[PDB]
RNA sequence: AAUUGAAGAGUUUGAUCAUGGCUCAGAUUGAACGCUGGCGGCAGGCCUAACACAUGCAAGUCGAACGGUAACAGGAAGAAGCUUGCUUCUUUGCUGACGAGUGGCGGACGGGUGAGUAAUGUCUGGGAAACUGCCUGAUGGAGGGGGAUAACUACUGGAAACGGUAGCUAAUACCGCAUAACGUCGCAAGACCAAAGAGGGGGACCUUCGGGCCUCUUGCCAUCGGAUGUGCCCAGAUGGGAUUAGCUAGUAGGUGGGGUAACGGCUCACCUAGGCGACGAUCCCUAGCUGGUCUGAGAGGAUGACCAGCCACACUGGAACUGAGACACGGUCCAGACUCCUACGGGAGGCAGCAGUGGGGAAUAUUGCACAAUGGGCGCAAGCCUGAUGCAGCCAUGCCGCGUGUAUGAAGAAGGCCUUCGGGUUGUAAAGUACUUUCAGCGGGGAGGAAGGGAGUAAAGUUAAUACCUUUGCUCAUUGACGUUACCCGCAGAAGAAGCACCGGCUAACUCCGUGCCAGCAGCCGCGGUAAUACGGAGGGUGCAAGCGUUAAUCGGAAUUACUGGGCGUAAAGCGCACGCAGGCGGUUUGUUAAGUCAGAUGUGAAAUCCCCGGGCUCAACCUGGGAACUGCAUCUGAUACUGGCAA
RNA sequence: GCCCGGAUAGCUCAGUCGGUAGAGCAGGGGAUUGAAAAUCCCCGUGUCCUUGGUUCGAUUCCGAGUCCGGGCACCA
C-alpha cells in the first residue's frame, strides 16, 4: 500500500500509477509514496510552490 | 549456415574418409602383433612388428600421428615381445 | 557560472566591503550598510558555529566569483599540494587569470576584468586566453590583443588602480598596457582580513 | 608469432601510439610481453614526441619479432646517422 | 525493400466509394485484371482485398484495402472503402485522399441514404471529382432503367455542390468482367481512359511546409511504427526530423524511412500514398486523426469560428430540431473528435435544413485550418456539412 | 619528492548521568523520476526476459599451386557493310584479368554476454612427465614414377533442399619406391622413417622450335634450438549456513595391460581397505574471478559497470570430425522446443556480432560514414575483406570548462508585501546612459592527424649481365570517414541563453494573508484544536547552478561486531559446579639448531589506475613521460637477543 | 479498426420492459467541554457519464462520443 501525497488526486479502481520509496509513519502499514506527475496519477491542481515534487509544471503565465 | 567457407565442411568431410581409411590400416597391423602375443609367438610377432614398423612410422610423418604415440607403440610392443624373447 | 545578480546585496549579508562595485563611486554609500541584507535584516544575528564557517566560505567565494563545485576542486587541490592547506588555497585562488587582471588594474571591478578575459582581449605570454580559470605560472607576462587595445574601458580603469593598494607579486608597465607576473602570491601580501582558517574546517566535516 | 607494433591509446582525435612487443593473436591493446617506447604522431614540434629503446628492440629482432611498417619506418626516423 | 520506386509518372489519389452490396471489392479486382494486359500486372483478387478471415464471411469492407495499379499513361493508387453505415468511418478518414474517385451503382439498388451522404462527405472531406460506374449492368433487360436512375444519379451529384451532369457514366457487369468475359472487360478499360482525361492532374502542394494526415499506423516486424497516409503538403526526405502534432501529448519524431506499397522511396513528395517509418515512437504514443507537422509549424486549437449547414430531414439527415449542448463528432480529414456546440445570440432552436452560424469549443486540440472543409456526423446519418471560419 | 591525516546533532526523563538503539548532516553511482534546460570538450550508455527475432552487413583471400574463361575489355584469324579498313561481327584462352571448381592459408584470433561453476575456475609463488602453424637461427636434403578426382559433358531424381550413375583432365591434392642423419626403437648391434615445385630476368649454348640450360626471388622436407602460445601438477589464499555430521565404493593406494602431446583411476583386470572429516568434509543457498572502483584517518567494509588479464557458454541437451590449435558464435551429425517454406513426400533456420524489432521493464542510443590511421587475414606485391577499429548521430547520464554581459545610475519611482501608515522593503535592483561581444547565428579563410605505396630515374649490392631482384636517395601526381573540421577573421545587436530546493530546531535563512485536529506537511522530534515562521498562497531571503531536488544502493557517522578500537555485580550479557581430551599459553640456568623473527640482495609482484615530479590539448576534465608504490610471495647469505625444537 | 460489461448522491448497490430516482453504510451541522468519547436536537448532500432523439412525459426505449476493464482482428 502507498500513501497518495497531494491535494485533490484523480484516481479510481484501476488507474495506473508510479511508486517511490518512503513511509509516512502515521498510517500503520504504509511504506511507499505515489509519484504525482508520473503516469496516470496526474499532478496536483494549482500549486505555485515546491512543484519539483507533485509534478506541476511552471506557470504558462 | 550459408557461408563462403562452407567448403571447409566438404573439404574436411571428404578428408575424413581418407583419414579414417589410413588410421584403420594402422591399428589393424597393431592388433596383428597382439594376436601373436596371445599365441606366444616370439618370432612371428617379430616379423609382424617388422611388418608394421614402417607402417606406424609412415603414418607418423603424414600428420596423422604425433609420432609419440607411434613411438610408444615401437616402445612397448617391442618390450612386449622381447620380454617373451 | 557567473552570479549575474545584485552585486552590492552580497556585501550586505556578508557585511563586508568586498569592492564588488568598486568603480567610479569609490565608497558605495547607497546600500544602507550592515543593517539591511533583506526585508528582516534589522534583527540581530546570533550566528552559530556552523553559521560562522559557512559565512566565512561565502565571504571568499563572493569575492573571486567562484561557484561551489569549482571551489571544492580548489580545496581538493589545496589538500594535495605541499605546504599549508588553507594557504595553498589562497595560492590557487590568487593565481587565477581574471584575479591577476584585477590586480594588474585592467578593469575597475573583478567581474569587469573577467569580461576582458572572456572576450579574447587579455593575452598572456602572447597566447590569447579566454578561460578565467586559467592558472598563472611564475615568470609570466600579460597583455592585450592589439585589436582590443585601449578602447574606452581599459584606460579609465587603469587610472583607478592608482587609487588603491598596487600589490607586490606583480607590476604593470601601464604605458603599452603591459603586465608582468613575478614570484608566487604570499599570505601576508594578500587580503589578511578574510580568513581561511574556518574554511579548511568546513570541508573537514 | 611475436610482433612489434603500435597500440593506439590516448583519446578521441588525439592518438598516442604505444610501440610494444606482443603476440600477433591478441587485440590492438591485448596481452603484450613488454613495451618498448612510444610514438606521438601529433607531437609535431615540441619538447618530446618519440622514443624507441633500440637495444631491447634488438633483443627481439634477434628472436624474430616481425616489425610492422609504421614501426619500421619510425626506426628510420630515429636514424643511427640522424 | 522491394524495387526502389521511380518518380516517372503523374499521380491521382483515386479510389472506390459507394454503398453496401454494389460490388466495389469484386470490381476493383477486375480493374487490376483489365489493366494487367495494359502495363505490368496487379490483378489483386476478391480475397486479396477482403484479406481478413472475418471479411470473407462478413463480405463487407469493415477495414479498407489499398491496392495500386498503373496505366500506360501515368501512375495511380486505388483505395477500396465501404458503403455501410456502422463501418462508414473506415471510408470517412480514407475519403480525404481522393482528388478523384469511383462511385458504384448496381441496377437493382440505385440511390441509397448512404449513397446520398457518401457524395455529401466528398466535397466536405475534399473530394470534388467523382467518376460513376453503373455496375450490375446484366441485372434487368431494361437499359432505360439504368437511364432514368442515372437522371436521379446526376441530380444526386447536382444537389450536393457537384456539376455531376458532365461525369462520364460507363455501364458494365464486373462479375463477368473479372471472370474473363472480354465483352464486359473493355468497359472498365474505357473508364480508366477517362481518368487519363476528364478529372485532371491535381495541384500538388509539395512547395509548402511539411504536413501529412495520419491514415493509420502499423507495427511492422523489425521496423516498428510505420505511420501511413499520403503527404498533404511539401516534400520530405529520410532524415527530416518533425513533430507528431494533434489531440494527444505531442512530441518530436525523426522520419527515418518512407516507402510506397513496399516500394522504397527516398525523398517523398506531397500526394503519393506512402508509409512513413518513425524513429523511436511506440504504438501507444500515436493515434488515427493526428497529423505529422514540420517542427513547430502549427500548434492545434480548440475554440474556432465556424459556418455550418444543418441538413434537412428531407435530405435524410438530422430529423428533428435541437438545444444548445448538442454533441456530434467533428471530422477534420482524419479526425474523430466530439465538438461542444455553442451557437451565439439570435438563434437557439435550429430546425433540420438551417443555414446557421456558430462557434465550437473542442474537447481537445487539433490541426485547425481557417477554411478547413469538414462534415458534421452523428451516428446513423450525416447530420451536418460545413467549414471552419477562423481560429480563436 | 612519493598516505599533511579523524568534528558531531536530534531523540527515552519533571530534571541528570549513563547504557542503548532509531534518524539526519558528507561522498559516490552503469541510476530512474519531476521541474527545468544555452554551448562546448571528454567519458558512459539493457544492471529486468541467457526472452523470442524481419532485412542488410559482421571473414575472407591467393592466377607467383592447378585444370579452366561463363563474363568484361584489348589482341589475333576471319567477316561484314560502306566514310574498304570507317564500322559490323563469328571465332580465338593468345594476353590483361576473373565467375564457378580443385588446392593452400585463414575460419580456434578478434567481437559478445555472465547462464553455469564454491573448484574441473581465478589470484599468487613454485614444479616437470609436454606440445607448439605462422616468425627466426644453424646443419643437411630437395631423385625417379604411378593411380584417381571436382570443375566439364550426357542422362536423370526432386516443388525446393539435395543430389545419383558412367566416361574426361590437372595440381604445391593423394600414393608407394629410392634415399637418409646429432631422428624414433633398442643396452647395442641392427631395424625403420620424408618431400613440391613455382615466377622473374638472360649472354652463349641448345630448340622434337612446349623447352632444357645460367641465375635471383620464394616455397617444400628433416633434426636440434630459441622465442611465443597452450596443456598439466603442487602449496597458500579464494562467499553465507552446523536448525547439513558423517561422507565416498573407480571410492584410497599398489601390480600389470591400454590410452593422452604430457603424468595420472584417465580407463580396465585382480589385490590391499583405506581416504576425506570439527584447522568444517559431504549436502544446502547465492555468485563469474582478479588487477581494480567507491567510501574510509587508517585498519577495514561493500563491490568489481567501463578498461585490461583469465575462465565459461554460443537456441536446449549430447557427441565427434577436420585441424598445429576447438570438443568450434556466423562448421558437421543426432534429439528436443520454437519459427518459416512446401507440390505435404521433406527441408531451411539460430542477433549472448554491430545496427535494428516486438515484449519485459524505473530505465538505457542509429537498420550513419570509411577502410584515411592502428591492428588482424591472405598474397611477391599492388591490393581485396574487416559493424575489429577510427569517427559521426542520439540522451545533461556523469565529470570539467565557458556563457546568459560590463561600468554607471536615486523620481532613491511604479506595482507588490509588511507597517508603530512615521516608514521600510524589493533596491544600484530596474529604467535611463556610456561601453563589450565569448558562445550561438550568418558571411570568408584554415593547421595537424599522411607514415607510406605507385610511377620513373639515379647510385650502391647481386650475377655471366649495364637484366632481374634487395637497399638508400631524388622528382612528379597525389591517397582523409571526420570535415558545412581544431583554430583564426569579419558582421551584427543587450541582442537567443536562470532556473530549482529550502527557510521550527537538527541546518544556511522570514513575516503576512487564507485554512481551523479539516485540508495537508514528515528524514527524527513532530506541527495543525480560530491569531501556524512546520499546512496552502504572496513578498522577502538562503543554498546550489545548467543544473536543482526526490527515490533507490554502498561506505561514512556507527568505538551500534570494538584486529587497530568495546563489554559481562544491578543497564544486554559469567556455563549451576567440578574433573578433564583436543586446542592455546608457560617459571629459571646452559648449550645447540635457526622453522617463526629481523637485515640485505636476488627472482617476481603484467600494463593501466592510486600517489610524486614534468610535458601536451587557450584551461580543466583528459591524454601522456619517468619514478615511486604494488603493504605480498619464493630463494639465497648472515644475526640469533625473543618464541618454538632436541639434549643436560 | 471492431465486439461486450462498468459508467446510479462519498462509497456500494436496488429500482426499467415509459409515469416527476431510493436504500445501506457514510460523514456531518448545532448544546457541554481545554477539545473530544459519550448523551440530546436535526439531518441526503443526486448533472442516474455526457449529449440528443421516438412524445402529454425517458434512470429506464434506441442510439453516438469519451473514459475504464476485458476479448479479436490489421502488419509500409
Ligand atoms: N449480377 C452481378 N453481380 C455482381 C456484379 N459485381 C459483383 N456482383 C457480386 O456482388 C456482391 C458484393 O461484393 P462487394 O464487392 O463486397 O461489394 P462492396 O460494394 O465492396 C460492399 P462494402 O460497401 O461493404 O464495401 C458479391 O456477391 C459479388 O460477386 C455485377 O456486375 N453483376
Ligand atoms: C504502404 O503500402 C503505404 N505506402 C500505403 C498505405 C497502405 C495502407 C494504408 C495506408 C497507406
Amino acid at each position: 500500500t502507498s500513501y497518495i501525497g497531494g491535494e485533490g488526486h484523480n484516481l479510481q479502481e484501476h488507474s495506473v500509477i508510479l511508486i517511490r520509496g518512503g513511509r509516512v509513519k502515521d498510517l500503520p502499514g504504509v511504506r511507499y509514496h505515489t509519484v504525482r506527475g508520473a503516469l496516470d496519477c496526474s499532478g496536483v491542481k494549482d500549486r505555485k510552490q515546491a512543484r519539483s515534487k507533485y509534478g506541476v509544471k511552471r506557470p504558462k503565465a | 549456415n550459408i557461408k563462403s567457407a562452407k567448403k571447409r565442411a566438404i573439404q574436411s568431410e571428404k578428408a575424413r574418409k581418407h583419414n579414417a581409411s589410413r588410421r584403420s590400416m594402422m591399428r589393424t597391423f597393431i592388433k596383428k602383433v597382439y594376436a601373436a602375443i596371445e599365441a606366444g609367438d616370439k618370432a612371428a610377432a617379430q616379423k609382424a612388428f617388422n611388418e608394421m614398423q614402417p607402417i606406424v612410422d609412415r603414418q607418423a610423418a603424414k600428420g596423422l600421428i604425433h609420432k609419440n604415440k607411434a613411438a610408444r607403440h615401437k616402445a612397448n610392443l617391442t618390450a612386449q615381445i622381447n620380454k617373451l624373447a | 557560472a557567473r552570479y549575474l545578480g545584485p552585486k552590492l546585496k552580497l556585501s550586505r549579508r556578508e557585511g563586508t566591503d568586498l569592492f564588488l562595485k568598486s568603480g567610479v563611486r569609490a565608497i558605495d554609500t547607497k546600500c544602507k550598510i550592515e543593517q539591511a541584507p533583506g526585508q528582516h535584516g534589522a534583527r540581530k544575528p546570533r550566528l552559530s558555529d556552523y553559521g560562522v564557517q559557512l559565512r566565512e566560505k561565502q565571504k571568499v567565494r563572493r569575492i573571486y566569483g567562484v561557484l561551489e563545485r569549482q571551489f571544492r576542486n580548489y580545496y581538493k587541490e589545496a589538500a594535495r599540494l605541499k605546504g599549508n592547506t588553507g594557504e595553498n588555497l589562497l595560492a590557487l585562488l590568487e593565481g587565477r587569470l581574471d584575479n591577476v587582471v584585477y590586480r594588474m588594474g585592467f578593469g575597475a571591478t573583478r567581474a569587469e576584468a573577467r569580461q576582458l578575459v572572456s572576450h579574447k582581449a587579455i593575452m598572456v605570454n602572447g597566447r590569447v586566453v579566454n578561460i578565467a580559470s586559467y592558472q598563472v605560472s611564475p615568470n609570466d607576462v600579460v597583455s592585450i590583443r592589439e585589436k582590443a587595445k585601449k578602447q574606452s574601458r581599459v584606460k579609465a580603469a587603469l587610472e583607478l588602480a592608482e587609487q588603491r593598494e598596487k600589490p607586490t607579486w606583480l607590476e604593470v608597465d601601464a604605458g603599452k598596457m603591459e603586465g608582468t607576473f613575478k614570484r608566487k602570491p604570499e599570505r601576508s601580501d594578500l587580503s589578511a582580513d578574510i580568513n581561511e582558517h574556518l574554511i579548511v574546517e568546513l570541508y573537514s566535516k | 608469432m611475436v610482433t612489434i607494433r603500435l597500440a593506439r591509446h590516448g583519446a578521441k582525435k588525439r592518438p598516442f601510439y604505444q610501440v610494444v612487443v606482443a603476440d600477433s593473436r591478441n587485440a590492438r591493446n591485448g596481452r603484450f610481453i613488454e613495451r618498448v617506447g612510444f610514438f606521438n604522431p601529433i607531437a609535431s614540434e615540441k619538447e618530446e614526441g618519440t622514443r624507441l629503446d633500440l637495444d631491447r628492440i634488438a633483443h627481439w629482432v634477434g628472436q624474430g619479432a616481425t616489425i610492422s611498417d609504421r614501426v619500421a619506418a619510425l626506426i628510420k626516423e630515429v636514424n643511427k646517422a640522424a | 525493400s522491394k524495387e526502389k520506386f521511380e518518380r516517372t509518372k503523374p499521380h491521382v489519389n483515386v479510389g472506390t466509394i459507394g454503398h453496401v452490396d454494389h460490388g466495389k471489392t469484386t470490381l476493383t479486382a477486375a480493374i487490376t485484371t483489365v489493366l494487367a494486359k495494359t502495363y505490368g500486372g496487379a490483378a489483386r483478387a476478391f480475397d486479396q482485398i477482403d484479406n481478413a478471415p472475418e471479411e470473407k464471411a462478413r463480405g463487407i469492407t469493415i477495414n479498407t484495402s489499398h491496392v495500386e495499379y498503373d496505366t500506360p499513361t501515368r501512375h495511380y493508387a486505388h483505395v477500396d472503402c465501404p458503403g455501410h453505415a456502422d463501418y462508414v468511418k473506415n471510408m470517412i478518414t480514407g475519403a480525404a485522399q481522393m482528388d478523384g474517385a469511383i462511385l458504384v451503382v448496381a441496377a437493382t439498388d440505385g440511390p441509397m441514404p448512404q449513397t446520398r451522404e457518401h457524395i455529401l462527405l466528398g466535397r466536405q472531406v475534399g473530394v470534388p471529382y467523382i467518376i460513376v460506374f453503373l455496375n450490375k449492368c446484366d441485372m434487368v433487360d431494361d437499359e432505360e432503367l439504368l437511364e432514368l436512375v442515372e437522371m436521379e444519379v446526376r441530380e444526386l451529384l447536382s444537389q450536393y455542390d457537384f456539376p455531376g451532369d458532365d461525369t462520364p457514366i460507363v455501364r458494365g457487369s464486373a462479375l463477368k468482367a473479372l471472370e474473363g468475359d472480354a465483352e464486359w472487360e473493355a468497359k472498365i478499360l474505357e473508364l480508366a481512359g477517362f481518368l487519363d482525361s476528364y478529372i485532371p492532374e491535381p495541384e500538388r502542394a509539395i512547395d509548402k511546409p511539411f504536413l501529412l494526415p495520419i491514415e493509420d499506423v502499423f507495427s511492422i516486424s523489425g521496423r516498428g511504427t510505420v505511420v501511413t497516409g499520403r503527404v498533404e503538403r511539401g516534400i520530405i526526405k529520410v532524415g527530416e526530423e518533425v513533430e507528431i502534432v494533434g489531440i494527444k501529448e505531442t512530441q518530436k519524431s525523426t522520419c527515418t524511412g518512407v516507402e510506397m506499397f513496399r516500394k522504397l522511396l527516398d525523398e517523398g513528395r506531397a500526394g503519393e500514398n506512402v508509409g512513413v517509418l518513425l524513429r523511436g515512437i511506440k504504438r501507444e504514443e500515436i493515434e488515427r486523426g493526428q497529423v505529422l507537422a514540420k517542427p513547430g509549424t502549427i500548434k492545434p486549437h480548440t475554440k474556432f469560428e465556424s459556418e455550418v449547414y444543418i441538413l434537412s430531414k428531407d435530405e435524410g439527415g438530422r430529423h428533428t430540431p435541437f438545444f444548445k449542448g448538442y454533441r456530434p463528432q467533428f471530422y477534420f480529414r482524419t479526425t474523430d473528435v466530439t465538438g461542444t456546440i455553442e451557437l451565439p445570440e439570435g438563434v437557439e432552436m435550429v430546425m433540420p435544413g438551417d443555414n446557421i452560424k456558430m462557434v465550437v469549443t473542442l474537447i481537445h486540440p487539433i490541426a485547425m485550418d481557417d477554411g478547413l472543409r469538414f462534415a458534421i456526423r452523428e451516428g446513423g446519418r450525416t447530420v451536418g456539412a460545413g467549414v471552419v471560419a477562423k481560429v480563436l
